[PDB]
């Protein structure tokens, strides 16, 4: 048997959630190749906070990921975040 | 028995929603959100601040800086009317010590 | 002595958010080396307006 | 005669800066809106260095106020000192 | 015959540039330009540096933070051979004292 | 006493940036309350670094 689910990977975030999300955008007609990409999309932007989040996390001799530092490494990228302290 | 303590700016919020709309409550997580709010513009301002002082070689922060600092980081009217609501409050504050 | 009972500075102020903690947590974040005594009142005004605003 | 002083940024001048972002054809109506928007951008910076300028209770504005007020909207400027 | 005194880091600047290409100069433009950058990066990296001290409730500044900070500001590479050459001259001033 | 000769830190750090003014930059600046030595050899290093890709 062949299932890794789908991928084991972002290819659980599945096609109707994006259609979802493009539906709070306001846009009412998708093509069959976004998908794809904006999960490529999504990957960078993922990657690019997690490691300031794990970087923070390296500097307290922590293994746990706080709140905290996801704030502020949204921050240093302009997307402060509000309502999980900070 | 341990016990810490962590400060935060929820009383002074709900005191002033009891004040602007004596009928209504406010959630935890809506608290939580004014918390972090408060946390941000006091950070900004008091760079701010910081900034402009090292500027002109001066180690006093007055009500000058942060005067100008709002001037600067807030647009218009919001920036009149919360400057007005500052110097009346210096002035009360000067007079009835 | 005297000992004259303490009212708080923000009730000198007439204002409901506080001014001693913003005194300390100007002291303690290293934003100037000294802070006069005005500077936090107009900031909790400031933040008053700001709040009442929003709300 | 002066024309509110707005029309100094010629149409030639414009020309010449679209050709440096690497525009070939420009309509005719694009010089209205974009000295519209050159007002705006300097309004805010103007607005911002003068506030510098007033707190230091100078009179003369100085380049470094242009910077610091470059520097807070996020399109920080070299070469001119700090 | 009043006389102040500004301080920059050009001369240092033009050490490193006959270090590297001895045969070759650089016009007064170019040298402000240099020294405004690198007064923005220690701007950013010691603000950094602050902020991350300030949230783990740690009052020093160590090397340790510095290297943190580098990590996070710049990308890849660059940051790991800058990350080896500071490492390296962390190493042979504590040696040779 | 004996007064050794000077030397500066550039040169323990075999390094053509300087590090007092460095020091004195971090200490002004209201980055911290404290400073500690290594840190200044560090960035010092790092600025050269990046310098010398530039040029």
């Amino acid at each position: 048997r062949h299932r890794k689910v789908l991928r084991d990977n972002i290819q659980g975030i599945t096609k109707p959630a994006i259609r979802r999300l493009a539906r709070r955008g306001g846009v009412k007609r998708i093509s069959g190749l976004i998908y794809e990409e904006t999960r490529g999309v999504l990957k960078v932007f993922l990657e690019n906070v997690i490691r300031d989040a794990v970087t923070y996390t390296e500097h307290a001799k922590r293994k746990t990921v706080t709140a905290m530092d996801v704030v502020y490494a949204l921050k240093r990228q302009g997307r402060t975040l509000y309502g999980f302290g900070g | 028995r341990k016990r810490s303590r962590k400060e935060s700016y929820s009383i002074y919020v709900y005191k002033v929603l009891k004040q602007v709309h004596p009928d209504t409550g406010i959630s935890s997580k809506a608290m939580g959100i004014m918390n972090s709010f408060v946390n941000d513009i006091f950070e900004r301002i008091a760079g701010e601040a910081s900034r402009l002082a090292h500027y002109n070689k001066r180690s006093t922060i007055t009500s000058r800086e942060i005067q100008t600092a709002v001037r600067l980081l807030l647009p218009g009217e919001l920036a009149k009317h919360a400057v007005s609501e500052g110097t009346k409050a210096v002035t009360k504050y000067t007079s009835a010590k | 002595k005297a000992r004259a009972k303490a009212k708080t500075r923000s009730s000198r102020a007439g204002l409901q958010f506080p001014v001693g903690r913003v005194h300390r947590l100007l002291r303690k974040g290293n934003y100037s080396e000294r802070v006069g005594a005005g500077a936090p009142v107009y900031l909790a005004a400031v933040l008053e307006y700001l709040t009442a605003e929003i709300l």
